[PDB]
């Protein structure tokens, strides 16, 4: 089972409708059996539709989806959509993650988490959530730390240890420095493996950041990582791509990581 | 005991209840399935959605108008905008409420045959009724007599009412109506240099119609007077906030209900509709039919729009004439409000049909 | 003085229809 997260800047009709750009998302994501999108700035759907429409123009249940209404604490609102092959893992349950109250999942992040049960009978793991986050970069360390919640109402919710935490978590460079590593409960408890790491570059860009991340909980998860599958996949070097077209298709690399 | 109104529009529905001045849902009349399988974080699959969530999340969807031109076409699709309507809209369990719908002038029977079985048999309301659309706004002026224009998202039609008898053979249908007008309007804001590509960018044309068009009492001299002066220019602020600054879009517009040529259409103009109808009828009742045009309908909301026709009807009519346009205020829900009060009416409770009756009927 | 003289002269007199808030 091949899992990413990829954030594809100000995702949205515009990108969707550049054939060439369409193209290069669509061979991205169909590397994956579950992939989150983060930057969904889509009103109506309507990229998310295009995009859908790309997967399944052969076989309609080749892809199928789930994705979030808009989130932001003001007017700037993205989504979080995951794409997964209804072949290899079914999805048994959804939610957002809401703090106790109808708005009081923004007092601790701006896009509150998007959180999905799989079922995925292929891998060593049967059953695992992912929990997405697209950080507010100004509030990473906070953000980050506030994962570790997130982490224990999975568990209380749905009785389960297995747990991926995948992202743009904007964890490193000004917005986490090595000094704050320290403050993140995610990073401190002996609970998280932490795939991607902090020497890793995920940015398209000419910044070296480890801004993108992918942190497994639960042993049967853990063991059901292929060691070194883990990484960036730097899509500028895989597709032989200008450094121009790379940044057109987005300013972050996906981070992908393969279950056996 | 309180019963029910629902009028269904091309465009939108207007529900609520019988007594209360304005409708209390009004949404898109839509129904969009998923093109695709998914959910919604925090939601089970669903089959369809209808209205307001179908609009919003139309990327995903293909969607169906069940009305079309005023008439319905797709039953299912119908049928799920009424559910719609009475569990998620009204909130209401419509076997305790006598409902009153509407129906376009010229419905064929049979439509109405089909709109009663499923009220009947699918919903099971105790009580209802079919009212022509016209005829309640005609009402909700307090007229028994008269001719309206009724100008909606889909259709446009006269009807010449006398003595509450709507006369179907001076009927006059125009296939022209608030869409066709909120699509021209993009087409020449496009033509002037503006751009409307994305869904956001282009839902927004409709509120710049709403907002800023009007009818020029004299288009000809209105186009010279945009030429020669700035006067005529208004300012609209998109979402993000940058303003836009637009001029004889302004009154080009709604021009195309007296000039459907300027959409390509090869037909008279609501003036002379109007006037086409008004001749159809009795000498004897002309004058009452002139000095009564009611005014109903969104498209007919237009700042201008009476003293145009007025004018306009002026210029058919016989040179002695006492010509009256009627436009309410609350003409955008004129039908609405005509059933709710015809379905209040004490005068009125004995022209239900019940279960009962269509029981033994057919 | 039939029930449709009735409704038409009380359709023309009018009702007072209960305010709905916006
Ligand atoms: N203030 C306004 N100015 C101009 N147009 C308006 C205004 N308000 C609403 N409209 C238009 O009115 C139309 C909706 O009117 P209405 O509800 O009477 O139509 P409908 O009943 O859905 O359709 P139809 O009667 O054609 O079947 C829409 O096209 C809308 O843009
Ligand atoms: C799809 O996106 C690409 C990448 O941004 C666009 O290609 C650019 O087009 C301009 C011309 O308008 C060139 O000057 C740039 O050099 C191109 N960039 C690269 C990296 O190739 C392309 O225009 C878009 N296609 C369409 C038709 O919208
Ligand atoms: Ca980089
Ligand atoms: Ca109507
Ligand atoms: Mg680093």
């Amino acid at each position: 089972l091949k899992i990413a997260a990829f954030n594809i800047r100000t995702f949205g009709e515009t990108k969707m409708s550049n054939a060439t750009l369409a193209s290069y998302i669509v061979r991205i994501v169909r590397r994956y059996d579950i992939v989150l999108i983060q930057e969904v700035r889509d009103s109506h759907l309507v990229a998310v539709g295009k995009l859908l429409d790309y997967l399944n123009q052969d076989d309609p249940n080749t892809y199928h989806y789930v994705v979030s209404e808009p989130l932001g604490r003001n007017s700037y609102k993205e989504r979080y959509l995951f794409l997964f092959r209804p072949n290899k893992v079914s999805v048994l349950d959804t939610y957002q993650y809401d703090d106790g109250c109808e708005s009081c999942g923004n007092d601790s992040f701006s896009r509150e988490p998007a959180v999905v049960k799989f079922s995925s009978h292929s891998t060593k793991v049967k059953e695992f959530a992912i929990v997405a986050l697209h950080s507010a970069p100004s509030d990473a360390v906070a953000e980050i730390n506030s994962l570790y919640d997130v982490y224990l109402d999975v568990q209380q919710k749905w009785h389960l240890n297995d747990v991926m935490l995948m992202g743009d978590f904007n964890a490193d460079c000004s917005y986490v420095t090595s000094s704050q590593w320290s403050s993140i409960r995610l990073r401190t408890s002996s609970t998280f493996q932490w795939l991607i790491p902090d020497s890793a570059d995920t940015t398209a860009t000419s910044t070296n950041c480890a801004y993108d991340r992918i942190v497994v909980a639960g042993s049967l998860l853990q063991s059901s990582v292929v060691p070194g599958s883990a990484a960036p996949f730097d899509f500028q070097a895989a597709y032989g791509l200008s450094n121009e077209m790379a940044l057109a298709i987005s300013d972050h690399y996906p981070v992908e990581v393969t279950l056996t | 005991t309180t019963a029910l109104v629902c009028d269904n529009g091309s465009g939108l529905v207007k529900a609520g209840f019988a007594g209360d001045d304005a409708p209390r849902a009004v949404f898109p009349s839509i129904v969009g399935r998923p093109r695709h399988q998914g959910v919604m974080v925090g939601m089970g699959q669903k089959d369809s959605y209808v209205g307001d969530e179908a609009q919003s999340k139309r990327g995903i969807l293909t969607l169906k108008y069940p009305i079309e031109h005023g008439i319905i076409t797709n039953w299912d699709d119908m049928e799920k905008i009424w559910h719609h309507t009475f569990y998620n809209e009204l909130r209401v369990a419509p076997e305790e409420h006598p409902t009153l719908l509407t129906e376009a002038p010229l419905n064929p029977k049979a439509n109405r045959e089909k709109m009663t079985q499923i009220m009947f048999e699918t919903f099971n309301v105790p009580a209802m009724y079919v009212a022509i659309q016209a005829v309640l706004s005609l009402y909700a002026s307090g007229r028994t007599t008269g001719i309206v224009l009724d100008s909606g998202d889909g259709v446009t039609h006269n009807v010449p009412i006398y003595e509450g008898y709507a006369l179907p053979h001076a009927i006059m249908r125009l296939d022209l109506a608030g869409r066709d007008l909120t699509d021209y309007l993009m087409k020449i804001l496009t033509e002037r240099g503006y751009s409307f590509v994305t869904t956001a960018e282009r839902e927004i044309v409709r509120d710049i119609k709403e907002k800023l068009c009007y009818v020029a009492l004299d288009f000809e001299n209105e186009m010279a007077t945009a030429a020669s002066s700035s006067s005529l220019e208004k300012s609209y602020e998109l979402p993000d906030g940058q303003v836009i600054t637009i001029g004889n879009e302004r009154f080009r517009c709604p021009e195309t209900l007296f000039q459907p040529s300027f959409i390509g259409m090869e037909s008279a103009g609501i003036h002379e509709t109007t006037y086409n109808s008004i001749m159809k009828c009795d000498i004897d009742i002309r004058k009452d039919l002139y000095a009564n045009n009611v005014m109903s309908g969104g498209t007919t909301m237009y700042p201008g729009i009476a003293d145009r026709m007025q004018k306009e009807i002026t210029a058919l009519a016989p040179s002695t004439m006492k010509i009256k346009i009627i436009a309410p205020p609350e003409r955008k829900y004129s039908v609405w409000i005509g059933g709710s009060i015809l379905a209040s009416l004490s005068t009125f409770q004995q022209m239900w049909i019940t279960k009962q009756e269509y029981d033994e009927a057919g | 003085s039939d029930a449709r003289s009735d409704l038409l002269s009380a359709i023309r007199q009018g009702f007072q229809l209960r305010r709905v808030e916006e």
